[PDB]
C-alpha cells in the first residue's frame, strides 16, 4: 500500500 | 463538541471533495476510452477521498491498520454513492462528472457495464423516489466508510456510533413522526445493500478489464485494486 499510505501522511 | 450532530454534519459538508472537472472525447466512445475516462475519472476521485477520509473528525486518530483497511474495503462503494448523489435528479442519466454525462444506453460499447448502469440507475431511482437530502447523504457516505471490512476499534465505534447519531438528528430536523423517522432510516440504510452489490460487481467488472489488458491501469486504483 505505499500510494495510500503516502496519501494518507502526506497533505495535499 | 466537535462531534455534536450539527457540527459533524456541517464538517462532512466542508469537507466535501471537489467536482473533478473531466470532458467526453471529441471522438465518439469505444470500450477503451470510455474505460479509459472512468478510470482515470476514478484514480482522481481516490486522490481526493483519501482527503476527504481524513477530514472526518477522529479518523486520522484510528490506527494507520484501520484507516488503510477502511478505505481499501468501501472505495468502490464511495465512488458510487457519490455517482448516484450527483445524478439522483437526472433520470435515465450517470452524471460521472459535470461534462462527462452519460446515457444508460451509452453503456453498450463496453462489455458486461451496462448491466452495472441499470443497477446503478436503478438504485438511484429509490434514493430519487425517497427525495435523499443533501444532509442525509453526507452522513450515509461517511457511515459506508466506517462500517466498512484494540483503542482504534472502540474510536472506530465510537466515530461511526457519532455519524449515525448524525443521520438520526438530520431526519428528525424533517419534523414527521418518530414512527415515519424509523421507516425513513430503515428505507435509506436498507439500500446500501444495492449499493455494495453494485461496487461487488463493479469490482470484479474492473478486474476483468484490467487481466484481458481492455484498458491499463495506473497509480492509486492500480494499488487499490492490486491489493483485492
Ligand atoms: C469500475 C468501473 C469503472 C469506474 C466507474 C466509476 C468511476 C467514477 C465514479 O465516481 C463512479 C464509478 C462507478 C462505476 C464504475 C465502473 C463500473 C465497472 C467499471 O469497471
Amino acid at each position: 500500500h505505499p500510494l495510500l499510505m503516502r496519501l494518507l501522511h502526506h497533505p495535499s | 463538541d466537535a462531534l455534536s450532530p450539527e457540527q459533524l454534519v456541517l464538517t462532512l459538508l466542508e469537507a466535501e471533495p471537489p467536482h473533478v472537472l473531466i470532458s467526453r472525447p471529441s471522438a465518439p466512445f469505444t470500450e477503451a476510452s470510455m474505460m479509459m475516462s472512468l478510470t482515470k475519472l476514478a484514480d482522481k476521485e481516490l486522490v481526493h477521498m483519501i482527503s476527504w477520509a481524513k477530514k472526518i473528525p477522529g479518523f486520522v486518530e484510528l490506527s494507520l491498520f484501520d484507516q488503510v483497511r477502511l478505505l481499501e474495503s468501501c472505495w468502490m462503494e464511495v465512488l458510487m454513492m457519490g455517482l448516484m448523489w450527483r445524478s439522483i435528479d437526472h433520470p435515465g442519466k450517470l452524471i460521472f462528472a459535470p461534462d462527462l454525462v452519460l446515457d444508460r444506453d451509452e453503456g453498450k460499447c463496453v462489455e458486461g457495464i451496462l448491466e452495472i448502469f441499470d443497477m446503478l440507475l436503478a438504485t438511484t431511482s429509490r434514493f430519487r423516489e425517497l427525495k435523499l437530502q443533501h444532509k442525509e447523504y453526507l452522513c450515509v457516505k461517511a457511515m459506508i466508510l466506517l462500517n466498512s471490512s484494540a483503542d482504534s476499534s472502540r474510536k472506530l465505534a465510537h466515530l461511526l456510533n457519532a455519524v449515525t447519531d448524525a443521520l438520526v438528528w438530520v431526519i428528525a430536523k424533517s419534523g414527521i413522526s418518530s414512527q415515519q423517522q424509523s421507516m425513513r432510516l430503515a428505507n435509506l440504510l436498507m439500500l446500501l445493500s444495492h449499493v455494495r452489490h453494485a461496487s461487488n460487481k463493479g469490482m470484479e467488472h474492473l478486474l476483468n478489464m484490467k487481466c484481458k489488458n481492455v484498458v491499463p491501469v495506473y497509480d492509486l486504483l492500480l494499488e487499490m485494486l492490486n491489493a483485492h
